[PDB]
């Protein structure tokens, strides 16, 4: 993504002051709830019947922080997203068959959490730029569907 | 909302394509997967090679739910209830895709009524199809 | 359609805004200004930088006909036809940008109200916005 | 756009039939009557009140003409989308105002207009490689907006 070097340095500053573990959790868990569609692909999760059930279930827990993981290293390589995600896209595609659509939907709720998390701290110029960030991740996740 | 000529309209349109339907269905779905790959996600259990059987017998099933979404024009969410949770409860399809079949189909459409195809009829066309996805998409939460 | 919980979350979620709505239309418009530049596009006339009075009055605005939505959860069709006439018949608004400022409100939600943006709360207030949206852009054709 | 060569070919080899200045012009009116609210621009044209009105509206026939004309330019530099859109970007963001979603709406037109008239010859195939044009151009007359 062509971030401004404030926009990189910001979006930088603030991803050292989150946990992890936890955010993750709370994005693919909110993910399930907001946009109980997604559930499709987690029937192996157990239970998903209640927004506590959802947010509770620790294989959500464990796979919200896979995800925010490779999330995490996406952001060292700004300027290679597809590089860096390729291998993840093809998976998805060819093996999760998972529409690059819910991609957005978990980059946003992604934004929502940030926001719920930083509160004022996570300022209009602050989201602007993870916008951005969580497009580059989306639009290089889904680079090699076909 | 449809207004008594949309219904005209695309109770016109679609007498027209008569027997084709399936035809037009299958074709509508083949244009689809061609150009909106990502729409094949949702059909990982489908042949979806030129020919496929499958997706002409779906194509089928697709265009006699558009018929009798035509047929029941003034009370679409009655006709469609049934398939409005089938795809909310368990084809749980994202919403998106909605949009590229009905364009698929629209495509198709003008491709086989060049004489009918006109503006006043894409447009009813257009709003028709719009309604049917949201009907389709108005049990998903 | 907005469940008897849905309502419920909303109410209390909006409750709390209270006296702020103000304060949070204003910022949700900065937020949608910044990160979707495309959306200024409605608003050549207007001074858009950071304080703007222009903004912080807009955003007034824009939250008074929510705080009006919540007011007339179960006739939001009527309590907000007038503002759908509008967007749909003069401004011309397109449709796209109304998921884009819905996306702002509750960035903006979730930003100053920590303690009650729970998850259950996240999902209603975002179906409420998104119901919004549809009264909004019904008239559009 | 990532287009095969037998995508630039069909692309290429269906357009040498195109008739710009009716196909131009039947695109741009059938925006304005499929999506109403792309009028808003276009009040200065006149009398958009009909299907009729629209179609037959010379100052539509006439601008659908210079659209499909830069359309039609952009498909001789595929391989650069945004150095032919820059300026026009530019334009129809800082002057024009135009929202980049209508631009959206005109490439779904315009497919529909090519099969209209094309037919059988219009194939699923050739509607993909036109789908990836269309995109590509959207994002390229977007490409300037700040
Ligand atoms: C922010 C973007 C995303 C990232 C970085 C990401 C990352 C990952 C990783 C690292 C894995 C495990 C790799 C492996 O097992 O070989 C995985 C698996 C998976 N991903 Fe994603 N993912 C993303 C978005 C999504 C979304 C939005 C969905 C659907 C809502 C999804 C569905 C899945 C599924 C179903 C699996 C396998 C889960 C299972 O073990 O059953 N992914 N993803
Ligand atoms: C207005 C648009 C649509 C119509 C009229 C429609 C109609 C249908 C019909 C009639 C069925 C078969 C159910 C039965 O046998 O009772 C079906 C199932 C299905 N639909 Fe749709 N659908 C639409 C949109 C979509 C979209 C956009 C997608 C995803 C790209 C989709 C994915 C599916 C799938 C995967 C099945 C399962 C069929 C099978 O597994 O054999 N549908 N739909
Ligand atoms: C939930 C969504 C929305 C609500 C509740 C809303 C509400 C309003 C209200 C209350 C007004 C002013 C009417 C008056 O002065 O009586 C207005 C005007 C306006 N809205 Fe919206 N609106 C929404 C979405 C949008 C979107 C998405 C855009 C474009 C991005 C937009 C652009 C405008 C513009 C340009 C004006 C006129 C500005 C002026 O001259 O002061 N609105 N809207
Ligand atoms: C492929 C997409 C498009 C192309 C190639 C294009 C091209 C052009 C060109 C060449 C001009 C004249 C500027 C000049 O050279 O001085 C123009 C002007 C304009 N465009 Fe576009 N355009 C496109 C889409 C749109 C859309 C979708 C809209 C809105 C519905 C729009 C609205 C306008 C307006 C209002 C003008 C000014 C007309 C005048 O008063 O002279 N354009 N466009």
């Amino acid at each position: 993504v062509h971030l401004t070097p404030e926009e990189k340095s910001a979006v930088t500053a603030l991803w050292g002051k989150v946990n992890v573990d936890e955010v993750g959790g709370e994005a693919l868990g909110r993910l399930l709830v907001v946009y109980p569609w997604t559930q499709r692909f987690f029937e192996s999760f157990g239970d998903l019947s209640t927004p506590d059930a959802v947010m509770g279930n620790p294989k959500v827990k464990a796979h919200g922080k896979k995800v925010l993981g490779a999330f995490s290293d996406g952001l060292a390589h700004l300027d290679n997203l597809k590089g860096t995600f390729a291998t993840l896209s093809e998976l998805h595609c060819d093996k999760l068959h998972v529409d690059p659509e819910n991609f957005r939907l978990l980059g946003n709720v992604l934004v929502c959490v940030l926001a719920h998390h930083f509160g004022k701290e996570f300022t209009p110029p602050v989201q602007a730029a993870y916008q951005k960030v969580v497009a580059g991740v989306a639009n290089a996740l889904a680079h090699k569907y076909h | 909302v449809l207004s008594p000529a949309d219904k005209t309209n695309v109770k016109a349109a679609w007498g027209k394509v008569g027997a084709h339907a399936g035809e037009y269905g299958a074709e509508a779905l083949e244009r689809m997967f061609l150009s909106f790959p990502t729409t094949k996600t949702y059909f990982p259990h489908f042949d979806l090679s030129h020919g496929s059987a499958q997706v002409k017998g779906h194509g089928k099933k697709v265009a006699d739910a558009l018929t009798n979404a035509v047929a029941h024009v003034d009370d679409m969410p009655n006709a469609l209830s049934a398939l409005s949770d089938l795809h909310a409860h368990k084809l749980r399809v994202d919403p998106v895709n909605f949009k590229l079949l009905s364009h698929c189909l629209l495509v198709t459409l003008a491709a086989h009524l060049p004489a009918e195809f006109t503006p006043a009829v894409h447009a009813s066309l257009d709003k028709f199809l719009a309604s049917v996805s949201t009907v389709l998409t108005s049990k998903y939460r």
